[PDB]
């Protein structure tokens, strides 16, 4: 049994309902975002970039980490909302002035130590 | 002895054990153990379950009238199974007294939120959930009250790191300021200060 | 009253050595109050008291028209009085310098620099140890 | 007793230099190099030996308690000057 | 809709770095949220990498209006913990310099809310009189403000030997200020208009809302930790309590310029009650020997090279210690963990609980009688956020 | 070997010190 | 030349107009604040060096960071210095504000604020006494008294 | 290598790049953003600079401590080159102006200072120098400052052989005098074309390339002694890409066809102003000049960057220009405009 | 004890009715405030003539730093670390080996003045009275560069204000 007491979800079941309402809620929100805050990208790379962030934590199996999860995505999306974020905030999604690192083992090694 | 030395209460020790005997003995279904310091602090460890039920019977019993939260904060242990330790000081102007209630969660675990109970703990809860990660369910507006926004991570965790992991600064090809990882020109200095001799008899463990 | 104010404010325009010196002190240092004079500088910074006055006011400096190499007759800052009198005009000490001299060393400057920042002469930081690391040095001979 | 280098820059007490090749240098251009010219070694050096007649005398850097902690030093070698740990001044027995 | 609105962090009126979101209906005021942390520096971890003797200093830029009484309150909590107790003329130099901090936090309280309110001129009056306890503070310590003076040993050094004189100087004339101060406010009817009935607030909700100090007695809640918990020798001096019947703004008012005379009571009665004697506690596994003494014998140096380097341990164990700041209850909960670092250290403000209340306090009002009530709740974002 | 020598009140005491308040009435009917 | 001491007499006027009109902006952070209150007491009255608080902006000459920049605030700072019509200076108050002080190994806190704005002068103290602020004032008015933009205008 | 210019750390703030780069007109369109690349990554950058300090002070932030030092410098002296040069193994020449001083004309300018530039770093040591040229130079151009870059250019390669040549074409950025130019022109109510801008072809590149580009050739051991040529992806007629520029400003769009004569007679009258000409007949000539196309030589995708489109950074630039009704508009609401691509 | 601070009850006598009367239409208590402020108008201002005239200190103020010598000219500082270990903001970096001569010196000392806090911990720790707090205040700087100061930075200082400093702890050396 494990003796475990849950947060909103009794299963995965519906964890997945709560997961997809929040992803409802975002993609909505996004064409408002863009126009709000004055960003020079395009409604469709704020959903690509939405997906994106779902995506990362797609491989959790517990529903009371997917309901923490669903949790802080809607506390951020109310920050989004309300426009307590700046344009910083949202545009630190991107990483724009962060120079691309390589995955291979070359250019790894032909930089530093770092594995 | 004299001097140097900060004398000690005995009445106060008496009543607090008292009253600690006391509150025990009305609330056997959550109490889990009372203990009296040295310095004359009560406290009272509890089941987490019990949390709504023994503050309100703090704050509205005739014999205790704890009416005043004076502070709500969080201690991280990790060695425990139970990270997170939650307490809970409270003041009563009845009885001129002072008493402590303690209970225990983990990162998966809510515990009830006492704003009903406490209007003061609405904020309290909220810097728990910020610097901790501890959930409180049923509360009226929990979000960040303290972090930056969208920071990520709860910084008051043992292993959070002391400078975190992102750093702010003003870039002039996107024109804005933009976080990157942390690099530091001078790295903080870890200090190995603990003595290798024992420094407090009363208070050495068994040797298991 | 008021002749008794007005000849104060005479006496005071004739203490300066005229009408000339009056202006001088009127525009480099906004003041035209007459003290006592205490001590001169090897810089030519001047010193003056008046006990009268309220705590704060009681001390002043004229400073100097020419300091090191620098023309100060408008420029003045309150990094070019030497420490002697330093600690004497921020009151605290009660002995001036010239009837309490500061105790005699070989390795003490005998000639004060005022703030140098913005400046060539200003100080920039470097690090003060050697090499750590020390690297393998190659023959110089073929090897075939 | 600072001396000067190949390239011109002064040789701090530490013994601090920039290389030839060293581009760190740019950071002195238009600028100066701080540097104290008061070598603390020379200055010890030239303070006189003091003789005492006593195997065992005590040193607490002049001025009582704005010296530094008094240590007790021994005289017993004769070709050899007894030193402070924390001053640098030098002690002897009188010889020959 | 409501119109919404950033009250600050860059306002006159916002006190330091505080987003206040409102929204408004006109100029009625529908709904505050404050956003804080704009202050908040992690505080309490920082402490968690430091000796006892490394974090004092924080706890004068917690609340640096008001920074001996923190040192005060930190010191009185690792003495509990160290079961030790300070020498008598530390206690009371440690009372005189509170009461003395209590002056200088009232006085900016007061000149600053007026200020906001639209009177610059007693400011002007009173920051005067700031700047001589400045002078104070740094003829006992050698700093304005940050001092570090208090330990919790008892204070680091003893007083220079003309500082009680003119301490006694300065007392024997700070009435006639107040006086032009009252003259100045009291009876103004704009003053009146602006203050009274504005921000009023139960006894019932103030206790329940977690306020403290002036915030509860201007409500007519009977309660003061030097009169019912007493410290370090507040048990020793008489004073009165101001106490208010209204719980608005005049009334917390007349209530914190009633304890700025009741500090120059207080004060009398330190500087003629000074007794003699050593001003730390005479124990070198705690309190660092003399310097003299630090030259001259092997165990004095072997203390004051072991204090300072790894620190004096505390036994294990967990406190709460509260004392009756300028501000109204400040509290440390301290755990130790045997070490010479301190496991856990959280600070409570009284201002966290006042500026949680403000939502309350604003309903029915308009916007210059919130920027009223912000100054009434006198609130130093620096303990807010640590 | 003197004396102690510490910031000490006078012998006796220093005088005596106004805290109340003091607006005096002033004024026509 | 006639050209080179026309516009050496005009850039002597507009500086001099710009560094005894100083307009700070009605801005602070921290601790430091309270030593630039004192600064603009009685004891020291800044306003009688031309040195007058303004709370806009667009009204404002000179910004001083007086206390700690959180990560928080940094935008918030930048925004209300990129909002100062030029020209424009910044003065940097503290340890806290110069590099950190404190709170440098902090994981909320930015390490200086010239990450985020130029800085024309940095005052140190944790806090700086009124006095040295003052000095730092004049400090930055000796400054404004030596830039040569007709001068080089002219040169071009 | 010089242990002491041996890189380290993770190329950040704080690490050590093993650059040390003097940057000869760090205070223009391209300097601010080449010295940001430079001290993104922890290069030691020298700014010679001639001009009033407080017009250095936004290159301040973007370095660590210590890793920018700025220098005063004469375009006519040797001896501050010399000063400015003795300790960089890298110098990058951007210095460049669109009209003529009474003291700097463009053979000042173009051919003189980059000249002595490459003769004092090739005495100095300096291993890689790095000079910017235009795509359009030629030595039988019409117009002057074109001229001038083919002359500089080959007196460039002179002197130091191994130097690497880079020439853009139009850069357009938010300090640009391309994208602002047009859209300036809305205040005399109507935009001037020569041949209504139909025998035009553009191929504007973005700055932020241009930077990368320069940043990469440094770091390429390939990029000696090779010219490159940074382009955009997309070839514009002059009519199209001036139509586009007003429709991201959401301003009307009144085009007219005025002579060339009489387009040079307006060059002349704006070239009178002691200040910044507004245009200048050079300027205009330029303008009305087709880019060229030069596939012999190596680009941008030769240093592994992809250039960006105008389409999808035109507004971070034109959103400036617009009214208060328009300002919230998004960036896929313009209907990028036609090009003339092979 | 405790006292009240608003509970009065005015008299409803035709006299005081009359005198509130008269207050509330002739504007009494604001002639009254007019009067203080004119009367402060007549007073003596309570400002100094920076930087002719300076602010009222005292030997124990903290200010720079500097790094102190023996009478013979040789460094106090025997590079023990305790400054360094004290140091609550981490501002102090040393690196020490044997001199030339046997002694024990440093090779290195830093100290970072935007890190440091001046609360003089390092003077109380030393115990050779090597590392001071100086009396300095007016040492503001354009750059962030000229305020990470070195050892020959410090050397200098004290050689600077030696003969202040001495005398500043020769006021207060019987209190320590
Ligand atoms: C309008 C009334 C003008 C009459 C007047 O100025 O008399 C001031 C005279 C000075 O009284 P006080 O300032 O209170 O006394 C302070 C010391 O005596 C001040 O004495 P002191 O030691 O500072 O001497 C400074 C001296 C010289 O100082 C100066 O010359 C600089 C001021 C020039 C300003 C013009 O002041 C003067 O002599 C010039 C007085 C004003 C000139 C008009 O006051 C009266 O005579 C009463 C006038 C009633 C006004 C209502
Ligand atoms: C580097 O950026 C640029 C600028 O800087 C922001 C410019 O100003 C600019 C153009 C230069 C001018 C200053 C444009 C502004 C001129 C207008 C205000 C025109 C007003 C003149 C008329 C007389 C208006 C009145 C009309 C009559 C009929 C009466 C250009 C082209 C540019 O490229
Ligand atoms: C016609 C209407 C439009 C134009 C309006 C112009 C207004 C008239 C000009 C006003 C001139 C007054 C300025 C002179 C006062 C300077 C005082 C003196 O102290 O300045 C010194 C040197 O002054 C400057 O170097 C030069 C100032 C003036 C330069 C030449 C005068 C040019 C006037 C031409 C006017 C024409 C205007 C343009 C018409 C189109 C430097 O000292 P300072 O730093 O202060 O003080 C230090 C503070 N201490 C003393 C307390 C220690
Ligand atoms: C309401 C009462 C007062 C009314 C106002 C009257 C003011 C009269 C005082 C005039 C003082 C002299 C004006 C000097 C300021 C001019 C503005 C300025 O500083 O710009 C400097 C600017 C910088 O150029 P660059 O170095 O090439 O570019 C660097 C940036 N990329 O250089 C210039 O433009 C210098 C040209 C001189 C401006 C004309 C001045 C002549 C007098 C005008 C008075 C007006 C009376 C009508
Ligand atoms: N922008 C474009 O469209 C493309 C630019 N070109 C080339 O790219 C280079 C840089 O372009 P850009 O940034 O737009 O030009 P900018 O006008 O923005 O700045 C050019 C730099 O050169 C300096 N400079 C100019 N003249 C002199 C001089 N006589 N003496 C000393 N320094 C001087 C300027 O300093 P100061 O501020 O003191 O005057 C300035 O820092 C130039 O060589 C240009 O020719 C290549 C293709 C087109
Ligand atoms: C009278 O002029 C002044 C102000 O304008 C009203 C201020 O805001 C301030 C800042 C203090 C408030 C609380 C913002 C000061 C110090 C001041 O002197
Ligand atoms: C004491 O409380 C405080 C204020 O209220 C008086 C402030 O205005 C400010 C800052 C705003 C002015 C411009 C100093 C700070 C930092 C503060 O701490
Ligand atoms: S530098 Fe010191 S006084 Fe200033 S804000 Fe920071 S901690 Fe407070
Ligand atoms: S004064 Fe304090 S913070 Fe500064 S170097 Fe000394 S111990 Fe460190
Ligand atoms: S300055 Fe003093 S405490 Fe610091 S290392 Fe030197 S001798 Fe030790
Ligand atoms: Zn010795």
């Amino acid at each position: 049994g494990t003796s475990v007491k849950p947060i909103f979800s009794r299963d995965m079941n519906e964890a997945k309902r709560r997961v997809r309402e929040l992803y409802r809620a975002w993609y909505r929100e996004v064409p408002n975002t863009v126009h709000l805050f004055q960003l020079d990208i395009s409604v469709k790379q704020g959903r690509d970039k939405v997906r994106e962030m779902f995506m990362k934590n797609a491989h959790v199996t517990d529903p009371r980490v997917v309901d923490l999860l669903v949790i802080k995505g809607k506390m951020e999306l109310e920050e989004t909302i309300n426009v307590w974020k700046q344009r910083t905030h949202i545009m630190r999604f991107f990483h724009e002035t962060e120079a691309p690192r390589p995955t291979d083992f070359l250019s790894k090694f032909y930089v530093g130590h770092d594995p | 002895t004299r001097p140097t030395i900060r004398p000690r209460n005995d009445v106060v020790h008496k009543q607090l054990s008292a009253f600690g005997q006391y509150v025990a003995e009305i609330l056997p279904k959550y109490v889990q153990q009372v203990q009296v310091s040295c310095f004359n602090e009560l406290e009272i460890f509890i089941h987490p379950d019990g949390v709504i039920p023994v503050l309100t019977f703090l704050r509205d019993h005739t014999n205790a009238q704890f009416k005043s939260l004076a502070d709500l904060t969080a201690v991280d242990v990790p060695t425990r199974q139970n990270r997170f330790e939650i307490v809970y000081n409270l003041l009563s102007l009845r009885f001129n007294s002072r008493i402590r209630v303690k209970t225990y969660t983990d990162e998966l675990t809510p515990i009830e939120s006492s704003v009903t109970v406490y209007k003061a703990a609405n904020w309290y809860e909220r810097e728990i959930w910020d610097m901790f990660g501890v959930f409180f369910a049923n509360h009226p507006d929990l979000r960040r009250i303290l972090t930056d926004y969208g920071f990520e991570g709860h910084p008051f965790r043992k292993d959070f790191p002391l400078s975190g992991y992102v750093e702010l600064r003003y870039d002039d090809e996107v024109k804005r300021v933009v976080a990157e990882p942390v690099e530091l020109a001078q790295e903080f200095r870890k200090f190995d200060l603990n003595s290798p001799w024992e420094a407090f008899p009363a208070y050495r463990q068994p040797p298991e | 009253e008021l002749v008794q104010v007005l000849r104060r404010g005479l006496q005071q325009v004739s203490g300066h050595g005229g009408l000339r010196g009056y202006l001088r002190v009127l525009f480099r240092a906004n003041d035209v109050r007459v003290g006592t004079l205490v001590g001169e500088d090897k810089y030519g910074n001047k010193y003056y008291e008046d006990n009268k006055q309220f705590f704060g006011r009681h001390r002043w400096v004229i400073y100097t028209t020419e300091m090191n190499g620098r023309d100060t007759f408008w420029d003045v800052d309150g990094s070019m009085v030497p420490p002697e009198w330093h600690r004497w005009l921020h009151c605290m000490t009660d002995d001036p310098p010239t009837t309490k001299p500061p105790t005699a060393r070989k390795y003490i400057w005998t000639n004060h620099k005022f703030n140098v920042s913005g400046t060539p002469q200003q100080y920039v930081p470097y690090s003060t140890t050697r090499k750590k690391i020390q690297e393998w040095v190659p023959p110089s001979t073929p090897y075939k | 007793g600072v001396r000067t280098s190949p390239t011109g820059e002064k040789v701090t007490h530490t013994g601090q230099a920039y290389d030839d090749g060293d581009y760190r240098r740019v950071r002195f251009s238009d600028r100066q190099k701080e540097v104290n010219e008061n070598f603390a070694i020379d200055l010890i050096a030239e303070q006189p030996v003091s003789e005492v007649g006593s195997r065992v005398i005590s040193c607490d850097g002049g001025g009582g308690a704005l010296g530094h902690p008094r240590v007790y030093i021994n005289l017993d070698k004769e070709t050899k000057t007894g030193t402070c740990g924390y001053c640098g001044l030098q002690f002897r027995q009188p010889h020959h | 809709s409501n119109l919404t609105l950033n009250f600050g962090p860059q306002h006159p009126a916002a006190h330091g770095v505080l987003r206040l979101v409102m929204e408004l209906s006109g100029e009625m005021v529908r709904k505050c949220d404050p956003h804080i942390g704009l202050l908040h520096r992690g505080t309490e971890k920082l402490i968690e990498y430091k000796t006892y003797l490394q974090a004092l200093p924080y706890f004068d830029r917690l609340d640096y209006v008001s920074m001996m009484c923190n040192e005060q309150a930190y010191s009185l909590a690792v003495e509990k913990l160290l079961n030790i107790q300070p020498p008598p003329r530390a206690q009371w130099i440690r009372v005189l310099f509170g009461e003395i901090t209590r002056l200088l936090n009232h006085i900016m309280a007061v000149t600053t809310h007026a200020l906001d309110i639209g009177a610059m001129t007693p400011f002007f009056w009173m920051f005067e009189e700031r700047e001589k306890m400045f002078e104070f503070y740094e003829r006992v310590s050698g700093a304005r403000m940050h001092a570090a003076y208090i330990r919790p040993g008892g204070v680091h050094q003893d007083l220079p030997l003309g500082l009680l004189d003119d301490i006694y100087e300065f007392s024997k004339n700070f009435s006639f200020r107040i006086d032009e101060l009252e003259e100045m406010l009291t009876n103004n009817r704009i003053w009146r208009n602006r203050t009274v009935d504005i921000g009023v607030v139960t006894a019932e909700d103030a206790l329940n809302y977690g306020f403290s100090g002036v915030m509860l007695r201007g409500s007519g809640i009977q309660w003061d930790l030097r009169k019912t918990q007493p410290y370090d020798v507040y048990d020793q001096v008489e004073f009165d309590v101001p106490i208010g019947s209204r719980g608005d703004c005049y009334d917390r008012y007349l209530c914190r310029v009633e304890e700025m005379r009741q500090s120059l009571r207080i004060i009398s009665q330190c500087l003629n009650k000074m007794p003699p004697g050593e001003i730390k506690v005479d124990d070198a596994k705690v309190s660092p020997p003399k310097r003299a003494e630090m030259k001259t014998s092997m165990e004095s140096l072997i203390h004051h090279f072991k204090l300072y380097t790894e620190g004096y341990q505390v036994p294990p164990g967990a406190t709460y210690t509260a004392i009756e700041a300028p501000k109204g209850e400040f509290g440390v909960y301290l755990v130790s963990d045997g070490s010479s670092r301190p496991y856990r250290c959280k600070i409570k403000a009284p201002g966290f609980a006042h500026l949680a209340g403000l939502d309350k306090m604003s309903k029915g009002h308009m916007l210059a009688d919130v920027v009223a009530i912000i100054g009434t709740q006198d609130i130093v974002f620096g303990e807010v956020d640590r | 070997a003197s004396k102690v020598k510490q910031d000490m009140p006078p012998p006796g005491g220093y005088g005596p010190i106004d805290y109340k308040r003091n607006l005096p009435r002033r004024g026509l009917s | 030349s006639r050209g080179e001491y026309v516009v050496a007499k005009l850039d002597d006027l507009v500086n001099w107009a710009r560094r005894s009109s100083l307009w700070p902006m009605t801005f602070g952070l921290a601790c430091c604040a309270v030593e630039m209150m004192h600064m603009a007491a009685p004891r020291y009255d800044m306003d009688r060096f031309g040195v007058v608080f303004r709370a806009s902006p667009r009204q404002s000459d000179v910004m001083i960071v007086a206390g700690t920049l959180t990560n928080k605030m940094a935008p918030a700072l930048r925004k209300v210095y990129d909002q100062m019509p030029e020209p424009r200076y910044v003065v940097s108050m503290g340890s806290c504000a110069n590099g950190g002080g404190y709170y440098h190994y902090s994981y909320s806190v930015v390490r200086g604020c010239d990450r985020i704005v130029p800085v024309d002068i940095y005052v140190p103290g944790c806090p700086p006494t009124a006095e040295a602020l003052l000095y730092g004032i004049l400090q930055l008015q000796r400054k404004i008294k030596r830039e040569k933009r007709l001068r080089i205008w002219y040169r071009r | 290598l010089h242990h002491a210019l041996i890189p380290h750390g993770k190329g950040g703030r704080s690490s050590v790049s093993g650059i040390v780069a003097t940057v000869f007109g760090a205070t223009g369109f391209l300097g601010r953003y080449v010295v940001n690349h430079l001290g993104r990554m922890g290069s030691q950058v020298i700014v010679p600079y001639r001009c009033e300090p407080y017009d250095t002070m936004h290159l301040r932030p973007m370095g660590d401590l210590g890793q920018i030092i700025f220098m005063e410098w004469n375009g006519k002296d040797k001896d501050s080159i010399r000063k400015v040069v003795e300790h960089s193994n890298v110098v990058i020449n951007l210095v460049g102006r669109e009209w003529e001083t009474k003291n700097f004309d463009f053979e000042d300018v173009f051919v003189k200072i980059p000249h002595a530039i490459a003769q004092v770093s090739k005495e100095a040591g300096v291993e890689k120098l790095i000079h910017i040229s235009h795509l359009n130079a030629d030595i039988k151009s019409p117009s002057r400052y074109l001229r001038s870059k083919a002359v500089g250019e080959k007196e460039v390669r002179a002197a130091f052989p191994e130097a690497t040549i880079i020439k853009p074409s139009d850069i357009f950025g938010r300090e640009d005098r391309f994208l602002n130019y047009f859209a300036s022109m809305r205040w005399f109510g109507g935009v001037p074309l020569i041949s209504l801008g139909k025998e035009t072809v553009k191929q504007p590149v973005y700055i932020v390339d241009v930077s990368k580009g320069i940043i990469n050739a440094i770091k390429d051991p390939d990029a000696k002694g090779k010219t490159f040529a940074f382009v955009g992806p997309n070839r514009y007629l002059l009519f199209d890409l001036v139509q586009y520029i007003f429709a991201v400003a959401y301003r009307p769009f009144l085009p007219y066809p005025l002579p060339h004569f009489a387009y040079r007679w307006v060059g002349r009258l704006f070239e009178v102003s002691p200040f910044e000409p507004w245009t200048t007949r050079d300027k205009v000539e330029r303008v009305h000049m087709s880019d060229m196309t030069l596939p012999h030589l190596p680009g941008l995708e030769d240093l592994g960057i992809q250039a960006t489109p105008l389409e999808l950074k035109a507004i971070e630039v034109l959103r400036r220009h617009r009214t208060y009704r328009w300002l919230t508009s998004e960036m896929e609401d313009v209907k990028p405009a036609k090009t003339v691509n092979i | 004890t405790y006292k009240f601070v608003n509970m009065r009850e005015p008299s409803m006598d035709m006299k005081s009715v009359t005198d509130r009367a008269a207050q509330t239409l002739l504007w009494t208590e604001l002639v009254r405030g007019l009067g203080m402020t004119l009367s402060y108008l007549f007073r003596e201002p309570a400002t100094i003539n920076y930087p002719f005239e300076k602010g009222p200190l005292s030997p124990r103020f903290r200010g720079e730093h500097a790094l102190r010598r023996y009478p013979s000219g040789e460094e106090r500082c025997i590079a023990c670390k305790l400054c360094e270990a004290v140091c609550p903001a981490q501002a102090i970096t040393i690196e020490a080996e044997p001199r030339a001569d046997g002694s024990r010196r440093t090779t290195r000392y830093d100290i970072d003045m935007t890190k440091c806090i001046y609360c003089g911990f390092c003077q109380e720790a030393c115990p050779v009275d090597a590392i001071v707090e100086g009396p300095n205040f007016e040492f503001s700087t354009e750059t962030h560069e000229e305020l990470l100061y070195n050892k020959e930075k410090l050397l200098n200082n004290g050689d600077k204000w030696e003969a202040e400093i001495a005398a500043n702890i020769q006021a207060d050396y019987l209190y320590r």
